[PDB]
């Protein structure tokens, strides 16, 4: 197998900016015979398929903007984004297929954007599921930016670990925004065993710590 | 005295003209196999009741009766087939005597001595030697050619014809096989004596020369370089420091000549006209009826597919993959003779090629293959049949070839652009004669494709 | 107008053999030159090449897992067929069809998830998640599952959170009148939820 490494793992580049990737391959991808290289870039927006962008390593397909452009040959090749746009926000993967079919590991791209402070939320348990036993408290971050976040469940000031769980958007097209959900299960019967319910929140955008708690029947 | 031999008269002159050998210039006592010439030898005393006169004839190094490389015969009053002495008349002290090889005698140098039995004591006595080639003229030789105006051309001329140039437009060159020149006859005897053959097995070699496939492989072997420091080093380059430019060249004569006095080293340089031609010489020389074909869109098949195969990629750029090439032109020989290997229906034309194109078992040698043979698409007959098939007939295939999935698929076939125009010398002219018919069926027949389909059936038995 | 589609059993226990179809149109498998591939991308990982056939028959497969494919197709009915043997937790991924030509895979299909687990088919209980809003999709497996609001009518600003797998080896995801709309295929359990 041809092994196809990308370089970085990750880019955080301001709009308009240019953003570069490597591509390298275990072996050379020159057919000498035809002086071609058999060498593709795609593009995978997030709960897509990926989307090809360039063959022969320089060949723009149909349809996608010139600000994308492939160069190199042999073993080195390079995608080069001239002005980065909130769209374009993705996972490009180079593919070599002068050997069967082999992708590269994948690098994201993301817009690199002015910080923004998250909106946080925090959810008390349905009565619904109160009947069927459990108690499923949410804590909701909206949209902000750096993606790093910090969420404490404290119950009744016990600082809880083991039972929770977070969840985050990936960068919005728009935007350039992030979104985070932090979902504490209890049993029932712990549920009722305790009064106040807090999630605090760290953030880069935050001058201190925000906690938003609620006090159990409201 | 003890009956002893004083002289041997050879006849020399009158027997030469009647072997139809008289056109070499040379001195000794060349003939042909397979027919009687006569001697005078006179004796001391005439013939007793008690006296016995036994011929032992030799050739070759290790010679033996096996190997039918030597023979010893009485003088007798009856031939008996075989080697023979028949006593036709006694005049004096002379003897009249009629000697005959047999027509399956190994052709070279022989050494002929007398061996007389008289008084109870033994004498033996060189006679002499003679030159002994195949005999186109003998109804059972091998190389038998019954039309009295064919064999001249195939034989006895020493002019010829080469057809050069495209299958646009077909130019000739003159081309002096000079057989019968001072020295060639014997020069080319010389190159039997120095095949890989000759140095591994003389004995075996000697014997095997009765036979016309034989003497023909080895020729076409020993006529290049390659493998054998045989007669001429091929040279393509278009640079020719150190030698001659291949198209310097005329004739047969000088070649051979400076092989021999540079001390069999071989000459630099030639091309495939210049194989063909010494090649030609050799065998007129040793008596194989024999002539120059040119092929125009000649195919080089090096993967033995009966294709020249060309490759694109499925976007259409050609690409540098596979080695097989077509020609301009390439320039062979024909020999003339039975194949009894094969059968009665491949006798006649055999193509021999001294160009060393391929390996055949190991060396740079070509043919016997039979032109018949070749039409009729029977490739899996000795020798070479799928390489020459391929010269005069091979389809051009166009493939196309992926080289991600490493898939190759056919793309089109041209049936027909290969072997064009194949010509040979027209007999007693320097018209160009047309043999394209007898290498294949023709062109866009139905036959022409089932033969080769057949063929190529036989590749892959 | 060149477009794939893929199908088959969104679950498999281990050991057992999916099978996966392509339904194809805008382009012949008849064409000479032409080809279709499979491809599947385990969960946030990289894509991994399956298998390929050319209009002739000619089959490719990925080296290391030749032994357990097998690609197949039916012209008549614009398919190709894919069957992999021996199933494997590993072996969880969605999984695409594309088409090639004289480059490389150019035009994909929209991918169908496959989970490898003898654990069963179990529908989501959907819960409101309380305005003073959104809706909590609890136990469902396996994936995947597809939600929106009012039908589609509402679609700007709504964020809907990947899953996340519980200890319980179910899974559970939050969506942000107000109806969700939550629609679980494997269990054919399409469940519409007002919030307050
Ligand atoms: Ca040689
Ligand atoms: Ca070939
Ligand atoms: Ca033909």
């Amino acid at each position: 197998d041809i092994v196809m490494t990308q370089s970085p793992d990750s880019l955080a580049v301001s709009l308009g900016e240019r953003a570069t990737i490597n591509c390298k391959s275990s072996q050379s991808v020159l057919y000498s015979s035809n002086n071609k290289n058999y060498l593709a870039w795609y593009q995978q927006k997030p709960g897509q398929p990926p989307k090809l962008l360039i063959s022969w390593a320089s060949t723009r397909e149909s349809g996608v903007p010139d600000r994308f452009s492939g160069s190199g040959s042999g073993t080195d090749f390079t995608l080069t984004i001239s002005s980065l746009q909130a769209e374009d926000v993705a996972v490009y993967y180079c593919q070599q297929y002068y050997s069967l079919w082999t992708f590269g590991q994948g690098t994201k791209v993301e817009i690199k954007r002015t910080v923004a402070a998250p909106s946080v939320f925090i959810f008390p348990p349905s009565d619904e599921q109160l009947k069927s036993g459990t108690a499923s408290v949410v804590c909701l971050l909206n949209n902000f930016y750096p993606r790093e976040a910090k969420v404490q469940w404290k119950v009744d000031n016990a600082l809880q670990s083991g039972n929770s769980q977070e969840s985050v958007t990936e960068q919005d097209s728009k935007d350039s925004t992030y979104s985070l959900s932090s979902t504490l299960t209890l049993s029932k019967a712990d549920y009722e065993k305790h009064k106040v319910y807090a999630c605090e929140v760290t953030h880069q955008g935050l001058s201190s710590p925000v906690t938003k708690s609620f006090n159990r029947g409201e | 005295a003890a009956l002893g031999v004083q002289s041997i008269n050879w006849q020399t002159a009158f027997n030469r003209q009647a072997h139809h050998t008289d056109k070499f210039s040379s001195q000794e006592l060349i003939l042909r196999r397979g027919q009687n010439f006569q001697v005078l030898m006179i004796m001391n005393k005439g013939l007793g009741s008690n006296e016995r006169l036994e011929f032992i004839v030799s050739t070759g190094p290790y010679p033996s009766e096996s190997a039918m490389t030597k023979a010893v015969f009485p003088l007798s009053n009856g031939s008996s087939g075989g080697w023979s002495a028949v006593l036709q008349a006694s005049n004096g002290n002379t003897l009249t005597i009629s000697i005959s090889s047999p027509a399956s005698a190994p052709i070279g140098r022989y050494t002929m001595a007398l061996q007389i039995f008289s008084q109870g004591g033994i004498s033996s006595v060189k006679l002499g030697t003679f030159i002994l080639l195949f005999n186109p003229w003998l109804n059972v030789d091998s190389v038998f050619m019954g039309n009295h105006a064919e064999r001249e051309e195939y034989v006895q001329e020493d002019a010829g014809i080469i057809f050069v140039g495209s299958t646009n437009r077909i130019g000739m060159i003159g081309w002096n096989f000079g057989q019968f020149e001072e020295d060639i006859l014997s020069i080319c005897l010389s190159i039997l004596d120095r095949s890989l053959n000759f140095r591994r097995d003389a004995a075996t070699d000697v014997a095997s020369r009765n036979d016309p496939k034989y003497v023909g492989r080895v020729l076409s072997a020993m006529i290049n370089s390659n493998d054998d420091n045989g007669v001429l080093a091929g040279n393509w380059s278009g640079t020719y420091t150190g030698g001659r430019d291949p198209r310097s060249w005329n004739g047969s004569v000088e070649i051979l000549k400076n092989w021999k006095k540079s001390g069999f080293s071989p000459v630099r340089y030639g091309q495939c006209w210049v194989f063909a031609g010494t090649l030609n010489t050799a065998l007129r020389s040793l008596g194989i009826p024999s002539r120059v074909i040119t092929n125009f869109n000649s195919a080089h098949d090096t993967d033995r597919n009966l294709s020249v195969d060309v490759y694109y990629d499925p976007m259409g750029n050609p690409l540098d993959k596979g080695s097989d090439s077509v020609w301009n032109f390439h320039v062979w020989n024909e020999g003339w003779f039975v194949r009894s290997d094969l059968g009665p229906s491949y006798g006649g034309w055999q193509v021999l090629d001294a160009t060393p194109q391929e390996r055949s078992q190991g060396v740079f040698q070509c043919g016997p293959a039979s032109v018949i043979g070749v039409r009729e698409g029977d490739v899996q007959l000795n020798f070479d049949m799928p390489f020459i098939f391929a010269e005069v007939n091979a389809d051009r295939i166009t493939w196309l070839y992926d080289n991600t999935t490493g898939k190759q698929w056919k793309n089109s076939v041209n049936s027909h652009t290969i072997g064009r125009y194949i010509s040979t010398k027209a007999v007693g002219s320097n018209a160009r004669m047309d043999v394209t018919d007898k290498y294949k069926y023709p062109e866009g027949s139905d036959q022409e494709r089932q033969v080769f389909q057949k063929a190529l059936g036989k590749l892959k038995p | 107008q060149i477009t794939l589609k893929e199908s088959g059993p969104t679950l498999v226990k281990p050991t057992q053999t999916l099978t996966l179809t392509c339904t194809f149109s805008g382009f012949s498998l008849d064409t000479s030159g032409v080809s279709v591939g499979w491809i599947r991308q385990p969960p946030g990982k990289a894509l991994e090449w399956l298998a390929l056939i050319f209009w002739d028959d000619d089959k490719r497969y990925s080296p290391s897992l030749k032994s357990r494919l097998t690609i197949t197709k039916d012209t008549s009915k614009n398919q190709v067929v894919l069957t992999m043997t021996n199933m494997e937790p590993v072996d969880t991924a969605t999984y695409y069809c594309a088409h090639r030509f004289v480059g490389t895979l150019d035009v994909w299909g929209q991918g169908t998830t496959v989970t490898v687990s003898s654990a069963s088919t179990k529908g989501p209980s959907v819960f409101p998640l309380a305005p003073s809003l959104g809706c909590l999709v609890k136990d469902y497996f396996p994936e995947p599952v597809t939600v929106s609001w009012n039908s589609g009518a509402l679609t700007s600003g709504v964020h809907t959170f990947p899953a996340v797998l519980q200890s319980s080896g179910l899974y559970s995801l939050s969506s942000v009148t107000y109806i969700c709309n939550v629609n679980h295929k494997p269990s054919n359990t399409k469940v519409d939820k007002r919030v307050e």
